């Protein structure tokens, strides 16, 4: 059972599949990817020029059957667009500014199923794995945010089960999902029902050429799917909003229990400030704590000097860095804290 | 949040001498007046050893000093925005309400290190109307995650819900 | 060639700039709320300063007929001047036209000369009037700030077509953001009655708003566009640059200064000579907190020095070295106690800084160019 | 294509001519309205569009028809409302004008029900701006204080007002 | 093969791109409203730069547009956080005293500060076929565009706000299928006291790159990328099994590394 259909994921921050009714400086768009637009995307991915497209490639690929499922409808967003500001414009020339207003779709995603010849689908997918040219979503200022070559080809019978095959991928966990997903699919005669129903509407996106752009109409129908029954909700990948590493804390750990022994050996079991016999070790340079402990930034200390340094660190600021003995600074405050500890701390506690 | 409960219970268990010691240290650091440092270390250190969670040191210090100055019976269901809204509703709606509301809304702009006096004026307004309770556990939990946006959102929403009724 | 000045200035509690509701102006930078002083406020306070008085040769006014009458003496021509001003597409709403007009003060005598004589007709004189306002650009303040003026079209004389009446700005001034978080404060004031009565009440009760902050000021001057704005007057351009430095350093905006008097000097000035403008406002994307071991100004200067080192090491180009001077009074505040290498010259006197800037600019001396 | 002082861009001008055409012998109860629309200013073509509208009948009054026929100036009053004390020489809130076309297009799916007033109404259509205005308020009043939440609450209430 | 440049740039409060009403241009993403800079504004500001023109069939016609189809591709500059527009209330002053303290003019202007994410794409095959087999000039114009795009900004309202900032993170990658990383900032960046706006944006970019490297990009073909911050100001994924192949602390070194990969030219 060789695969017979190809799936396209069309999702980007900004999208614009232009409609037939623009014809002027009001560049509009359609609610779904047009057939001519995705055909031009395919021809750009295969490296076929505009003149070369009109002879064989477009008539060959116009025999496929296409259906688009809506994953996210998006929001239509306009854009004021001036041309030739501070510069002349063609036709002789004129020092003038051209005003226009463009329309894009924002935060939208579509799934396109294109059933056809298995060799055609295989060659098309092979071309789409490494596109010849940069493929955008309608306009050149709309690059895709997801790989078009994402979903694998397969063999199915109807377009409804084809759009049922691919699960719906969820964003962040709180985000809700659409409950009724509209599918817009090409009308199929079947050679028995020769006359289309009255709900079938004409769209004008059957292409012939691209340099003298020519289109013909086609009958398009619109049905719907129910999520869960027809499309299973996929689960998001392992991800999170980036947070700075809050490190960890663990002394029971045997590796630190031996690093402190190495430190007490290497400073010869003596304090750095008052040179009394050492009791513990202060953990200066708290970065790389727990798993990447280097017995260099640690400094052995007695109980009174360690308590004084902890008193100084609890007061004032406190960040990943610490207060390091052997510094010529902070000596006077450490000695004052030593005096206060000696003359004020009560052992009855 | 059991560590916060133990912290608040130990705060209520305090005698009057160390309460006066903490009262004398309002607005101060942690590096001076050694009895305060020793008392705070005795209060806070056993929480980390048994309980994996523990309130932040600055939050715990602020809560201890505020409890020393403004001794309130800890009671569940007496969060600060709700009491503030109940006080604000029984006010003149033209002059006093904007002033007191501005003093309340000043709070949700700073960090933990500068909330002492803007909280002390709030506790003074509370003590003016003879309150007898305050949710120290909920206030500590909210103050811990003060940088999360839904925390401030729920703080303001609870204040508005108590104000409106 | 561009001269860029970055300044750090801590201010006493005051309200130097405020919006329509009286609150001090704020902005959102780096996701955090900072205090702001609008750039036009700084530009006007420098422009209308005492230290810039010898260079003020332009007026931005709405009442030009009043100036015409006040410079014509006693002969009555005020209605006539208003009429000719209306003919060149300016409109008239009770002695003040609908638009502000920027023009050097030296050309009011010429306008008086055209308006006085009845030898010429009306409409042609209007055209002549345009030719004086389109060429009254030889002022230091017009050269610095820049002027654009577009007159009306529904009441023009159809024979008064205008020349080019714009001047590109030779000075870019940023909005003075704060290096730390915003801390707005309310001052509850009362105003008492000097005459006793029955009650103990006072005349008025209100609240004002004030805040104290450390501001980061950024200015940029384009020397080539400056000397083109004054038509090759390099001497006058250098005089403007020196006077502008003195006024910017030694002047503060006069907003509520009779009640706060925050006349604070800058604690650090960095003057760089470049070819492309760079702003060090991203030094304080992380707001400056306070540690007991230092203070606000020293921490701000250290953060600025760290970001300047980052910028110089990450955008070094051997084709365009950058020469900068650091100024602090009597070298009170160096450029951080970590590098001692980002400042090509350390200056402790403001006058020496201005003289060195002028000598780098063109080799002139200050006392030569002051007149 | 400019959205000047007296006009706010909202696209799809179908709402304008359904008063004069639906008042003098242009009614056949059931049918589909084809509604070719070509717009130009002096010797300059601007735009051309079309829209079919399904109708069944259900003759209605003229007050709602006149209000719907004047929807162009109802939206312009919504956008041009600021929060300060300047006079009419102002632009109001420009961020509303960015979300106006999407809400207008989403309402326009039920033009037949809007015109016949059998399942749609002006107050029925005001809910479409309610979800869009929630996201704009988070940007115009971004603080987390009580007052900012209050201004955000008052901002969602901005619904268009029919007036002729 | 395709070259892709991703850029993170915070801007001081300004109005770098306007519309018919003066407001900064915005867009919609992640369920919220973000600030935006239109792609044609960035392309124009890159193209007409005097330092760019004085630096380098024509190289600008080969890279940009005028069937001559450009290999350049500039996407709209979305923002990694919720937009925050603001109004500044300006009052004009009169130097001539009158009967009252009138202004002369009263109004409001708009400004906004944002941390924009920029995406760029250069098609190497179209570039080399545009210049008829030439390669050294192609690498030269690629480097020229890299320096220009790293050191340029739009001129909108820069006489009043002066937002002459510099980028704080650049990521240059080589791969075949074009994918942008705007999906990283689907969740808007919210600041915390332990990080910056730029730091969190760079970290979220690193997280998204790590997740997509663990996913679609299998061992079919390795992906070569270079990460640059000034003087190693910000790391993209500290260690993290070397998510970025290199860490660079000067623009010239990144330009040389990219040139030496693409052709080995210097
Ligand atoms: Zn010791």
């Amino acid at each position: 059972a060789p695969p017979n259909t190809l799936f396209l994921r069309l999702e980007g921050a900004l999208q614009s599949w232009g409609s037939n009714e623009a014809k002027f400086a009001l560049r509009r768009t359609a609610d779904a990817p047009t057939k001519s637009g995705v055909l031009g995307l395919l021809c750009a991915a295969m490296g076929i020029g505009r003149a070369e497209a009109a002879d064989s490639w477009l008539p060959k690929l116009a025999n496929l059957r296409m259906g688009v499922r809506i994953d996210r409808p998006g929001i239509r967003w306009w854009d004021f667009h001036t041309v030739g500001a501070g510069q002349r414009m063609r036709m002789k020339t004129r020092a003038e500014t051209l005003l226009s207003r463009r329309e894009y779709l924002a935060d939208a995603s579509f799934l396109v199923a294109l059933q056809g010849e298995p060799e055609l689908v295989a060659k098309l997918s092979a071309a789409l794995a490494k596109p010849v040219w940069a493929i955008y979503l309608g306009r050149k200022s709309c690059p895709p945010s997801r790989p078009v070559c994402e979903h694998p080809p397969g063999f199915y019978n109807t377009l409804e089960e084809a759009l049922s095959a691919v699960p719906l991928q969820k964003r962040w966990h709180n985000e809700p999902l659409p409950q009724i997903l509209p599918c817009v699919m090409d009308w199929i005669p079947g050679y028995d029902g020769e006359h289309a129903p009255d709900d079938a509407e004409i769209h004008y996106d059957l292409p012939v050429s691209f340099q003298p752009p020519r289109h013909l109409p086609r009958f398009v129908i619109r049905r719907e799917l129910v999520v869960g029954e027809d499309v299973q909700v996929s689960r998001e990948t392992g991800t999170s909003v980036w947070r700075p590493k809050g490190t960890r804390a663990d002394y029971n750990n045997s590796e630190y229990k031996k690093v402190r022994a190495e430190r007490l050996v290497m400073d010869h079991a003596a304090c750095m400030v008052c040179k009394a016999p050492a009791t513990t070790v202060q953990h200066v340079n708290y970065r790389r704590a727990g798993g990447k402990e280097i017995p260099e930034d640690l400094r052995a200390l007695c109980r009174l000097c360690h308590d004084a340094c902890t008193m100084l660190e609890y007061g004032s600021g406190m960040t990943t860095n610490r207060i390091d003995p052997c510094d010529p600074i902070w000596r006077e405050r450490i000695l004052a804290k030593r005096k206060e500890i000696v003359e004020f701390r009560s052992r009855g506690q | 949040n059991r560590g916060t409960v133990d912290f608040i219970a130990s705060l209520e268990n305090l005698k009057e001498g160390d309460l006066g010691i903490l009262r004398k240290l309002r607005g101060a650091r942690l590096d001076e007046k050694l009895p305060g440092f020793d008392l705070f270390s005795a209060l806070w250190w056993p929480l980390r050893q048994k309980n994996q969670r523990a309130p932040k040191r600055e939050v715990a210090w602020l809560i201890a000093k505020l409890f020393a100055e403004f001794r309130f019976e800890q009671r569940e269901g007496a969060t600060l925005p709700i009491l503030m809204g109940g006080i604000c509703r029984k006010l003149e709606p033209k002059k006093e309400l904007p002033r007191v509301l501005a003093r309340f809304d000043q709070l949700a702009s700073l960090d933990i290190m500068q909330m002492e006096e803007p909280l002390s004026v709030i506790m003074g307004i509370l003590r003016k109307h003879q309150q007898v309770c305050l949710d120290w556990v909920g206030l500590t939990d909210v103050l811990s995650f003060w940088e999360q946006e839904p925390v401030k959102r729920e703080w303001s929403d609870s204040f508005i819900k108590a104000y409106k009724i | 060639m561009l001269i860029e000045i970055h300044m750090i200035q801590n201010h006493s509690p005051a309200n130097l700039n405020r919006d329509d509701l009286g609150a001090p102006k704020t902005c959102y930078f780096g996701g955090v709320l900072r205090s702001r002083i609008s750039s036009q406020c700084i530009k006007r306070s420098i422009r209308t300063s005492n230290d810039f008085k010898a260079l003020l040769g332009g007026v931005r006014t709405r009442r030009l007929a009043d100036l015409i009458q006040q410079e014509a003496g006693e002969t009555e021509c005020w209605k006539k001047a208003q009429e000719i001003l209306n003919k060149c597409g300016f409109k008239n709403k009770d002695d003040n036209t609908k638009m502000l007009v920027f023009m050097s003060k030296d050309k009011i005598k010429d306008l008086a000369r055209i308006v006085l004589d009845n030898s010429l007709g009306l409409t042609e004189a209007a055209q002549q009037v345009a030719n004086v306002i389109a060429q009254a650009t030889l002022a230091p303040d017009i050269a610095l700030c820049g002027r654009m003026l577009e007159p009306n079209d529904k009441d023009k004389d159809k024979k008064v077509k205008w020349s080019n009446t714009t001047v590109e700005a030779a000075l870019q001034v940023a909005h003075a953001i704060s290096t730390h978080i915003a801390r707005p404060e309310i001052d509850y004031f009362v105003a008492a009655d000097d005459v006793p009565g029955e009650d103990a009440g006072a005349g008025h009760i209100g609240e004002s708003m004030f805040a104290s902050a450390c501001f980061y000021k950024y200015f940029s001057i384009d020397w080539e566009q400056l000397v083109k704005n004054l038509k090759g007057d390099t001497n006058l351009a250098a005089h403007t640059v020196g006077a502008f430095l003195l006024a910017a350093a030694k002047t503060n905006p006069s907003g509520k200064q009779n009640s706060f008097a925050a006349h604070n000097y800058p604690d650090g000035i960095l003057v760089e000579f470049k070819n492309s403008p760079i702003s060090y406002a991203n030094a304080f994307v992380r707001p400056v907190s306070v540690v007991k071991e230092s203070d606000l100004v020293e921490q701000s200067i250290g953060q600025l020095s760290n970001y300047v080192n980052d910028i110089r090491l990450g955008y070094y180009d051997e084709q365009s070295p950058v020469i900068g001077f650091w100024f602090s009074p009597n070298n009170r505040y160096p450029l951080g106690y970590k590098h001692s290498k980002l400042a090509s010259r350390n200056i402790g006197n403001l006058n020496e800084l201005v003289g060195a800037v002028l000598d780098y600019i063109g080799g002139f001396k200050w006392e030569e160019v002051q007149k | 294509l400019m959205s000047n002082d007296r006009y706010t861009f909202a696209d799809r001008d179908w709402y304008s001519p359904l008063f004069s055409y639906l008042h003098a012998e242009g009614n056949s109860r059931q049918g589909k309205l084809w509604l070719v629309g070509f717009a130009s200013d002096k010797a300059k073509s601007i735009d051309i569009w079309d829209k079919i509208i399904e109708l069944e009948g259900t003759d209605t009054n003229d007050e709602l028809l006149a209000q719907l026929a004047n929807r162009a100036t109802a939206l312009n009053a919504m956008r041009k409302k600021p929060l300060r004390g300047d006079f009419k020489k102002s632009v109001g809130t420009p961020q509303i004008a960015d979300i106006i076309p999407h809400a207008e297009n989403r309402i326009a799916i039920n033009a037949g029900k809007m015109t016949e007033n059998r399942g749609y109404s002006w107050q029925d259509a005001d809910t479409e701006y309610g979800e869009l205005l929630t996201k704009v308020a988070y940007s115009l009043e971004p603080a987390q204080t009580v007052d900012a939440r209050l201004k955000r609450g008052n901002f969602i209430s901005r619904k268009p007002w029919p007036i002729i």
